[PDB]
């Protein structure tokens, strides 16, 4: 009864689900450190590795025209819609190979890169937050006032925008049509991303409006380079500044949830496919 | 508006596998021979695989015979390149291409997808 290709497929599919469990846990944290992006990249690489071997094995079953019985073909209807699954054995095995490989490249890994790009932006922004305390010192004439290095902070925020002006949420490489970019814009979030023309194509860039709002807020504080704020004007500025930071924290959390939920849809496919192999 | 979107390249270990995808739109898919080419750094662009009838195995170039295979899905207007037993020599910029016979002979290329094989 055993067939080497089906044996390895079942083992490979099982390893994907095991990696999926570890990735769900990593995305279930509350703060993605730089070790977090390293762990994600590890799991994503292991998924791709096993997905690519599964495709090779399914490809063998296709070219050798191994039969898929009527039972195994019914289990496949349980596949999630995102997988896009009376045709021949050869054709169906091939469509399964395409399905599992394409849902990884065109769906799961799209959310992964969107998380990685935005995470890096927020980590670089957190590096600016670490330096904020040193840009705030007592006002010379009033112990309840503060002096803020507006230009120093402004400089860092402008360079943060430059550092990510060419690192889009989607796609990781090349460009896409305007229509395709707008599909993933409305999917990821219109306030999290922004469609931009790269060079005749289009990408979904990181929406840096919160940084822009911070910068417009700084400009409205008054000129000179340094500014002195009474306790009230400082609490008002810092309140808006902290709100923008929490907006970015929320945006990241939104992308992590979409990535995590996409991994579950991916996991559902693997679960269905494994049941199909157990009946072939 | 002919378009050829490619997906699925990247890094791979020697001996590993990859399945590149080429999704086509803007022309009558039945009047098009679909090809995969590749170009290593400093070398010339060379053919990899070529398929028209989705029911067969198409044609595979010599440097990848017995390792690469190609398939076609006429319902989705796609062709896939199953790259097995990868070698560092396979490192190149892979790009799909359509040869369209329609009164004139026209051919279109995609943006390409990088494939790097290394430990």
């Amino acid at each position: 009864h055993p067939v080497s290709s089906l044996t390895m497929l079942n083992d490979t599919l099982h390893n994907i689900r095991t990696t999926n469990q570890a990735l769900k846990k990593e995305l279930s944290q509350k703060t993605l450190t730089k070790t977090s992006l390293e762990e994600i990249a590890l799991h994503s690489s292991q998924i791709s590795m096993d997905v690519n071997k599964s495709a090779q094995l399914l490809d063998i079953l296709s070219r050798n025209e191994y039969p898929i019985n009527k039972d195994a073909r019914e289990l496949l209807h349980s596949a999630p819609k995102e997988a896009e699954l009376m045709i021949s054995h050869r054709e169906l095995w091939a469509k399964i190979a395409n399905s599992i490989n394409d849902i990884n490249e065109q769906y799961l890994k799209v959310y992964e890169h969107a998380v990685s790009s935005y995470t890096q932006m927020y980590q670089d922004f957190s590096a600016v937050l670490s330096s904020l305390a040193g840009w705030i010192s007592p006002g010379g004439n009033d112990g309840n006032s503060v002096k803020l290095q507006v230009n120093s902070l402004k400089k860092a925020l402008e360079e943060l925008k430059e550092k990510y002006k060419d690192k889009p949420l989607y796609p990781a490489n090349n460009t896409v049509s305007q229509e395709q970019a707008n599909k993933w814009l409305t999917e990821l979030g219109g306030t999290i991303g922004k469609v931009s023309q790269k060079n005749g194509g289009y990408v979904v860039s990181i929406n840096m409006t919160p940084i822009d709002n911070m910068l417009k807020s700084l400009d409205n504080l008054g000129g000179n380079g340094e500014v002195v704020l009474d306790n009230a004007k400082y609490q008002a500025w810092n309140a808006g500044f902290s709100a923008e930071d929490e907006t970015m924290k929320n945006n990241l959390q939104t992308l992590v949830q979409k990535y995590s939920n996409a991994n579950s849809i991916f996991d559902n496919l693997v679960k269905v496919l494994s049941s199909t192999i157990s009946s072939s | 508006q002919v378009q050829l979107a490619e997906t699925g390249g990247g890094l791979a270990q020697p001996g590993g596998s990859l399945r590149l995808s080429c999704a086509a739109s803007g022309f009558t898919f039945s009047r098009a021979v679909m090809n995969w080419y590749r170009q290593a750094p400093g070398k010339e662009r060379e053919l990899v695989a070529r398929i028209y009838d989705a029911g067969g195995n198409g044609s595979i170039a010599d440097p990848v015979k017995g390792r690469f295979t190609i398939s076609r899905d006429n319902a989705k207007n796609t062709v896939h390149l199953q790259m097995n037993s990868l070698k560092p020599e396979d490192t190149a910029m892979y790009v799909c291409n359509a040869g369209i016979f329609d009164g004139n002979y026209r051919t279109y290329w995609g943006q390409g997808t990088q494939v790097t094989v290394s430990s």
